[PDB]
């Protein structure tokens, strides 16, 4: 048949270097072999994991067998180009009159193929407002625009996958929401636009152009600070594993549903030493510290801010048992209930001491930043 | 610094340097117009080695081209590379030699070497600091065998330090390419050991033998020829120009391959050379290239070195290469080979390596051998010319300018001196 | 002293021999070899920018079949890229590599995109390409024992797969200048011109 | 010795089969002249030395300097 | 205050050299540049002297007959560090033979080194001595470093000099004419340098392969080897520790008397990179892999001889008693035998700063080790096959016209050969037992 | 002269340790508050479930 190669590379803690691996991939039965580049030795070989197809491409990581590795670079001729067609880019955005259906649109997003690769938060201050939609200058939408991108927070998004640049497009539905809905009331404008200048979302209609509206946004040279303000909030993460089982959308919205003005979505990449540090509060406490850090690296992870009246207990109460196992029998409409799995990788994390709600926020938004 | 002369001499030689010429422009990156398009910086470090430098920028060699008549320097010059010479270093003469001494080293050459030893004085004077003269000639032929000669002598006289470089395409045994080989051939070498330094041996013989048994060229030609010998002398100073681990000149060799004044007579070899069509099916081994360079055919010599013994010789890698696997190598070429090496020297193998291979090829060396397998190239010369001596033949022509009978004399009996004194070691045992 | 030049170097030249070499060996492939190569060039720039990155040149020349050794992707490098600046134009890479065109056969080119367009009335498909030409015109630059009912489908796999896809006028150029690299002679070329044409 | 003999001058084929056909097959396919060129003059350099490899590898002598070890830069604590 | 300098001849000095450079430079925080950011104790003047505002320079003086190999230090990976003019350069090189470079090209060189070595002591206030590196069995090291040898110490007199000599293997070697050019270098040393080692090139090959699973290595890996051991060896004198050893501390404890002072050494543990976490690599075994016949990097079989005396530095975290029970298990081991009058002859020092690994290198990381100098009287073999080779070779005056050419006398040959023959009794009388 | 280094740079490292105490003991405590609350907290739910 057909086999697919990969180059990994593992860093080990107790060997200071690190090794190349290769990780052949059978995709005839769903088998996973590793080989070294160097000593030539067979290093793992002919026995199935259970990796998902979807996983494989450059700049993920997968776990296997309490060593984690990441793919680095292809290695033959026939591996780049069957997945190299899943590299085309653009830029998504959402207008602030779906503020409150931030957790629909992403949900949806999932089902079409296209991937979230990174998302954050910003409300688009007007004096590096200008410098965007340059091209619109001339027309009298100039104007009408300018003010609207100013008023609320605004969500941004990139997507990797096939045909992103139009599949988007497609999906996203005509520019003007009215004429939507007679001829595409399944769409994006259809169920969330009100009138054209409150058009729900937008794509990048043209590639060259993709890539400058993103170095606006993703780019490390950024004039887009994470705003957000440090008082009377509190801190819960989505952890990876839900990341990987595409539910994201599902959750946010059940807590903008319960009364909680959602102020940020951002994506952070940590290492593992970077984790131990967040849940040291957790260190030798109760919980049996040890295994729950070693998860939290293994794939990206959202960060949430909430907040309410109350903020530390009562969006404790939603989230009123640390093991869903319990979360079940006896609150079965509490999130953890919802989405949680087992002792280890349940779901959502919200704080739960009274006087640390500021610090932990801060963390993921302030000294990280 | 330490650059080094090169005179050539008679067709044999003309053709020889020409290619020789031309193989080390291609490495160092000279083209025709003798312009510039090197790529890694390596390449000018050492350039002044082999060529200078005047206003313009056109690099040019400091070679000697020379001959008693005009026709084989105008046929070289015609052809491609003949305009990197100086046309100042053209000296010719006007009547040709026709195979016989006198005419060539008396009262011709005495007439036309002035402006050759001026010559080379002025380029020996002008260039920084002499390392030693690489002469290539043949003493076979006529005009180049005698006054090429007498040039080495009127060189040596004037410079006592230099070391003489000579390399000698001396008469083959079956194939013959004159009627008189012997008398220009075995006084030569009279004449030579008293001056030159060192003498490699070339023979045409082997150059068919190993064209035809290695190389598989159906119909070959005096291009492909010269190609070899060509190689052969570009890897001889590969250290003198290219840095690498262990560099080594060209005394470093007569200090490790002359045990005594009287034997300087070295034998060649090159590999790996292979024809055209196995190019891609051997591998590339230091083993590989061990078995080859002491192949008995792969030597350069008319007699098989299994013959004799071997006293000192050294081999040049250049490429990279692992010193662990040369010196491994080199014992059990030493070892499994109880008696091919005399017993009262120890380690009597040679090393060396190159960081910079030649162009176009992955690893090969050049082998250097102070082998007593040349006894039967002077025995077979010196027996041939005392055999068509013991009739006289065709001594009024050498009589006629000069030349006595006892003078020929003298170089027959320091040949058979120079033979039984170099075969005596054989025998001789610690 | 106007009798002597002085040479020397006053600008970087094309190393030649890494990219000639290339040229022979790329001809050996076969016709539309000189279009595998620019096909892969913007297989990989999938962005739409104008270059490759550093090593990607790497992934996107060992496609192409030359296993060249580092020293000459060494020596290409450094004319192409003048200033480091971290990107190469591929664009300027296959000008310079496949060949040069005369002012002729550009202007020979151009009026058979007119003429094609004419009877579409100035739309372009290729469709109609596919529909009209001689598969028996690439006999002519080189012979071959294919049968012509397949000659078909080579001309069909090495353009697009969907029937409907949009063609420029520059692309015209560009496409048939990738196949005349094969041909030896400029008059061989024009001639498949007319006869896969009927021109 | 009677080499040549029942093969003249013919560009391509499979020639004549006879006596040492492989040998001289491949250069005609390297280049022309397929032997000994009448006299499209043949460069010497292409039958005695063979397939060419072309690159100038790194002295190794300066191999010491240059040395990474990616595990040392990660943010630690 | 305290600082020493190097002496480096030789192409084998040079490359050498460049490891221990490279290893004492990573060690220290200073990158190639010169400059070291750090982010302060005074532990960088035993090797770098501060230049004014930041970038340093080597107390190093270099000196070969040919530019080949002094040249690529000023265009390799090193050019904005080293001084523009200590690096001498000659014009023509030796051919290795001992005469030419002793008597005619080797005393036009003598008077810069000289001078550069007079600037370096000046600037220097506390020189603790010299350490040297030269190769016997080639030209330029031979002739020109024992010279060198000559003059410092008729210049300078009770500054000690220690010697990592490079001499030739049984059978592993590259010159023809190797042996003629040992027995003079050794002749000029024995009476003019304190502290010898020998470091044969074959042994480093055996431990390389069996213990770096490397059987195609290169003189680049033997360098790393022998810069390690240079390191440990002068370690003590600039970083902290609780028993220090000073270089005086050779001389008056590892040379019985003053003609027997010859000396081989080992370095270990040498793991690589897939066997070294998996094994205990404890302080107790190591001591034991120290003494192992095979791991010295000396072509000397160390079970034919008694031991004289024997010093050993240890470095990283170690405790001192597990260093006392090594000791009394080598001193218990029936084994090993000592001589009859050095009842207490080991000399231990302990450190504290980890070894430090060079990038890319062979060794992994490790947290212990020990770098054996020892001295013993098995040395006497090596000595002896080197004058049966020079009889067997001189019996007929063979390459012997090349010498006498350049100056050098025929009848200096017979000393060479009587000062051998009465070291060579010498050693055999000494390790007699009372 | 050096020793100025040391005796500054030697309030460094013991100054460094003191203000780690407080650090550290304002950080055992709400060690502390949080043990208790989980614990309480999940004596309940064995009651309620
Ligand atoms: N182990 C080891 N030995 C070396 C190295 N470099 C040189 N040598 C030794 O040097 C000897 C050959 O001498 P040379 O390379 O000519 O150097 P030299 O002794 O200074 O003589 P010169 O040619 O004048 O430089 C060899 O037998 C080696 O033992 C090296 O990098 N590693
Ligand atoms: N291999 C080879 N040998 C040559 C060539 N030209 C001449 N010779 C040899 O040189 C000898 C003739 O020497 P020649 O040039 O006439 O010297 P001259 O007689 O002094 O002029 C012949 O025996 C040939 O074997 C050549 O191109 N290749
Ligand atoms: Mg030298």
């Amino acid at each position: 048949d057909i086999r697919y190669i990969f180059i990994v590379e593992w860093f080990d803690t107790a060997a200071s270097l690190i090794r190349t691996y290769y990780l052949t991939y059978f995709t005839q039965d769903k088998t996973i072999e590793m080989y070294d580049l160097k000593n030539k030795k067979v290093f793992l070989k002919r026995c199935e994991y259970a990796i998902k197809d979807s996983d494989l491409y450059i700049g993920s990581i997968l776990n296997v067998y309490s060593r984690q590795l990441k793919i680095v670079d292809f290695a033959d001729v026939f591996t780049r180009s069957k997945f190299q067609n899943i590299k085309e880019k653009t830029f998504a955005m959402i207008k602030p009159d779906a503020y409150i259906h931030i957790g629909k649109i992403i949900s949806i997003i999932e089902r079409s193929g296209l991937q979230i690769s990174n998302l954050k938060m910003t409300k688009m201050s007007q004096e590096d407002a200008r410098e965007f939609y340059g091209e619109h200058k001339g027309k009298p939408f100039y104007d009408g625009l300018v003010n609207f991108m100013s008023s609320d927070l605004i969500v941004g998004m990139e997507l990797v996958g096939d045909n992103a640049i139009k599949r988007w497009r497609e999906l996203l539905g005509p520019t003007n929401t009215l004429v939507a809905r007679e001829q595409a009331p399944n769409s994006i404008r259809g169920l969330f636009g009100t009138d054209g200048t409150r058009n729900a979302c937008h794509g990048s209609d043209s590639p060259g152009s993709a890539f400058r509206e993103l170095n606006f946004f993703f780019a490390k040279t950024s004039k887009l600070k994470t705003q957000a303000f440090f008082n009377q909030c509190t801190c819960c993460v989505i952890k990876p594993h839900i990341v990987k089982q595409n539910q994201v959308g599902e959750v946010i919205d059940m807590i903008l549903s319960e009364g909680f003005e959602i102020s940020a979505l951002q994506t952070f990449f940590l290492d593992r030493p970077t984790a131990e540090e967040f849940y040291e509060v957790y260190k030798g406490v109760l919980p049996e510290f040890n295994a729950i850090a070693e998860h939290l690296t293994s794939g990206m992870c959202y960060a949430l801010e909430v907040r309410q009246e109350n903020a530390v207990k009562s969006f404790r109460d939603i989230a009123g048992p640390h093991d869903p196992e319990i979360a079940k029998v006896i609150r079965p409409n509490t999130i953890r209930a919802r989405f949680g799995i087992d002792r280890v990788k349940n779901g959502i994390h919200c704080t739960d001491l009274e006087d640390d709600g500021v610090l932990e926020v801060e963390y993921f938004f302030n000294a990280l930043q | 610094m330490r650059e080094i002369v090169h005179i050539q001499g008679g067709q044999c030689g003309n053709q020889i340097g020409a290619k020789f010429w031309e193989v080390i422009s291609d490495e160092h990156g000279i083209d025709p117009t003798g312009t510039y398009h090197g790529d890694s910086d390596l390449q000018l470090e050492r350039i002044n080695v082999y060529y200078n430098e005047a206003t313009g920028g056109r690099y040019v060699p400091r070679a000697i081209l020379m001959d008693l008549e005009p026709g084989t320097m105008d046929s070289v010059r015609a052809g491609p590379f003949g305009q990197l010479f100086r046309p100042d270093n053209f000296v010719f003469g006007q009547t040709g030699a026709g195979n016989n001494w006198a005419k060539g080293h008396y009262t011709e050459g005495a007439e036309l070497i002035d402006s050759v030893l001026d010559v080379v004085r002025k380029e020996a004077e002008g260039c920084d600091c002499l390392q030693g003269f690489q002469i290539t000639h043949s003493l076979g032929g006529g005009t180049g065998s005698g006054m090429g000669t007498l040039l080495i002598s009127k060189v040596r006289e004037e410079y006592p330090d230099r070391i003489m470089e000579t390399f000698s395409v001396v008469p083959s045994p079956k194939v013959s390419d004159t009627v008189v080989e012997p008398y220009n051939a075995t006084l030569s070498v009279h004449q030579l050991v008293e001056n030159a330094d060192e003498c490699m041996v070339i023979d045409n013989e082997a150059l068919y033998d190993i064209c035809f048994r290695t190389l598989k060229l159906t119909t070959p030609t005096y291009g492909d020829l010269n190609h070899l010998v060509s190689a052969a002398m570009s890897g001889v100073t590969c250290c003198l120009r290219f840095p690498g681990q262990l560099n080594s000149d060209l005394r470093k060799l007569a200090v490790n391959l002359i045990p005594f004044p009287r034997l300087h007579f070295f034998m060649i070899g090159f590999a790996p050379l292979t024809s055209r069509g196995s190019q891609q099916y051997r591998a590339l081994t230091v083993p590989e290239l061990t078995q080859q360079m002491f192949d008995a055919k792969n030597m350069m010599c008319a007699a098989d070195p299994r013959h004799g013994r071997y006293l000192t010789a050294s081999a040049l890698f250049r490429g990279r290469m692992s010193t662990k696997e040369v010196d491994e190598q080199m014992l059990n070429v030493q070892n499994k080979n109880s008696s091919y090496f005399v017993e009262w020297i120890p380690n009597n193998i040679k090393s060396s390596i190159c960081d910079i291979p030649p162009k176009g090829l992955k690893m090969a060396v050049t082998f250097v051998g102070n082998s007593t397998a040349i006894q039967e190239m002077f025995k077979r010369v010196a027996e041939q010319f005392t055999a068509m001596f013991r009739r006289k033949a065709f001594l009024h022509w050498y009589t006629g300018e000069g030349m006595d009978e006892m003078e020929f004399t003298e170089a027959e009996s320091n040949m058979n001196d120079l033979v039984s004194e170099y075969q005596q070691y054989q025998d001789a045992t610690a | 002293n106007p009798n002597v030049n002085p040479v020397f170097k006053l600008a970087r030249e094309v190393p030649s021999p890494i990219i000639n070499k290339l040229n022979a060996d790329l001809k050996k492939q076969g016709p539309f070899a000189f279009r595998s190569l620019s096909k892969a060039c913007q297989k990989a720039d999938t962005f739409l920018n104008g270059s490759l990155s550093h090593d990607e040149f790497k992934w996107v020349i060992k496609e192409i079949g030359f296993s060249l050794t580092k020293t000459e992707f060494d020596n290409l490098f450094k004319f192409f890229d003048k200033n480091y600046e971290g990107k190469v134009i591929y664009s300027v890479f296959i000008d310079l590599v496949r060949g040069q065109q005369s002012e002729i056969i550009t202007q020979s080119l151009s009026q058979g995109y007119d003429a094609l367009a004419s009877n579409n009335g100035g739309k372009v498909t290729v469709e109609s390409i596919v529909q009209r030409y001689n598969p028996l015109a690439i006999q002519i630059i080189y012979p071959t024992r294919k049968i012509a009912q397949d000659l078909q489908r080579e001309f069909v796999a090495e353009w697009g797969g969907n029937l409907q896809q949009q063609v420029n006028k520059n692309a015209f150029v560009e496409f048939f200048s990738d196949v005349r690299a094969f041909c030896d002679s400029e008059s061989k070329f024009h001639q498949y011109f007319s006869n896969a044409f009927g021109l | 010795t009677t080499l040549e003999s029942y093969n003249k001058q013919l560009q391509k084929g499979q020639g004549t089969l006879i006596g040492n056909w492989w040998e001289e097959r491949e250069l005609r396919d390297v280049t022309g002249i397929g032997r000994s060129a009448h006299n499209s003059v043949n460069d010497t350099n292409e039958r005695t030395m063979g397939k060419k490899f072309n690159h100038i590898p790194n002295t190794t002598n300066s191999e010491y300097g240059k040395g990474f070890n990616k595990a040392d830069q990660l943010p630690r604590t | 205050m305290r600082e020493v300098i190097s002496i480096h001849v030789g192409q084998g000095g040079i490359q050498v050299g460049n490891a221990c450079w490279e290893l004492f430079c990573l060690e220290h925080g200073i990158q190639p540049d010169g400059q070291m950011p750090s982010d302060g104790d005074d532990a960088f003047n035993t090797f770098f002297s501060e230049t004014g505002a930041g970038k340093h320079v080597p107390r190093a003086v270099f000196l070969d007959l040919e530019p080949t190999v002094i040249d690529e230090v000023r265009t390799g990976t090193y050019r904005q560090l080293f001084h523009p003019e200590q690096l001498i350069s000659g014009k023509e090189d030796a051919a290795n033979n001992f005469a030419r470079g002793h008597y005619t090209i080797g005393k036009e060189i003598v008077d810069l080194c000289l001078d550069r070595i007079r600037k370096l002591a000046d600037n220097c206030t506390g020189l603790q001595g010299f350490l040297v590196f030269n190769s016997v069995g080639g030209g330029t090291g031979s002739g020109l470093g024992s010279l060198l040898l000559e003059r410092l110490s008729v210049d300078y007199g009770k500054k000690s000099k220690l010697g990592f000599t490079i001499y030739p293997s049984p059978q592993v070697s590259t010159a023809v004419v190797e042996p003629y050019n040992s027995i003079l270098s050794t002749h000029s040393l024995l009476e003019h340098t304190d502290v010898a080692v020998m470091l044969d090139n074959e042994a480093i090959y055996d431990i390389c392969r069996r213990n770096l699973d490397i059987e195609r290595p290169t003189y680049t890996n033997l360098n790393r080897l022998i810069a390690q051991v240079i390191s440990s060896l002068t370690a003590s004198l600039r970083f902290d520790g609780a028993l220090n050893v000073d270089i005086t501390e050779f001389q008056t404890n590892l040379v019985p008397y003053p003609r027997i002072h010859f000396m081989l050494s080992s370095y270990a543990p040498i793991i690589s990179a897939e066997k070294a976490y998996h094994e205990q690599l404890s302080v107790a075994e190591i001591t034991n892999s120290a003494f192992e016949p095979a791991n010295m990097m000396a072509k000397c079989d160390p079970r034919h001889g008694k031991y004289m005396a024997c010093s050993m530095m240890y470095r990283g975290d170690v405790v001192p008693k597990d260093v006392n029970a090594s000791i009394a298990t080598i001193k218990t081991k029936r084994t090993i035998q000592f001589v009859d009058w050095c009842p207490t002859g080991f000399k231990v020092g302990i450190n504290y700063q980890p070894p430090t690994v060079v990038p890319g290198g062979d060794l992994a990381k490790v947290m212990r080790a020990v770098c054996m100098i020892s001295n013993s009287t098995a040395i006497a073999e090596v000595f002896s096959r080197l004058d049966h080779k020079f009889d067997l070779m001189y019996a007929k005056r063979a390459f012997v016209h090349w010498y006498v050419g350049e100056g050098m006398e025929e009848g200096e040959f017979s000393e060479a050969r009587e000062d051998l023959a009465a070291l060579e009794k010498d050693y055999e009388e000494v390790g007699i037992e009372t | 002269n050096r020793g100025k280094a040391v005796n500054e740079g030697n309030y460094i490292k013991q100054r460094l340790a003191e203000l780690r105490v407080r650090s550290q003991r304002a950080l055992n405590e709400r060690r502390q508050k949080l043990a208790t609350l989980l614990g309480r907290e999940h004596e309940q739910y064995k009651q309620e479930i």
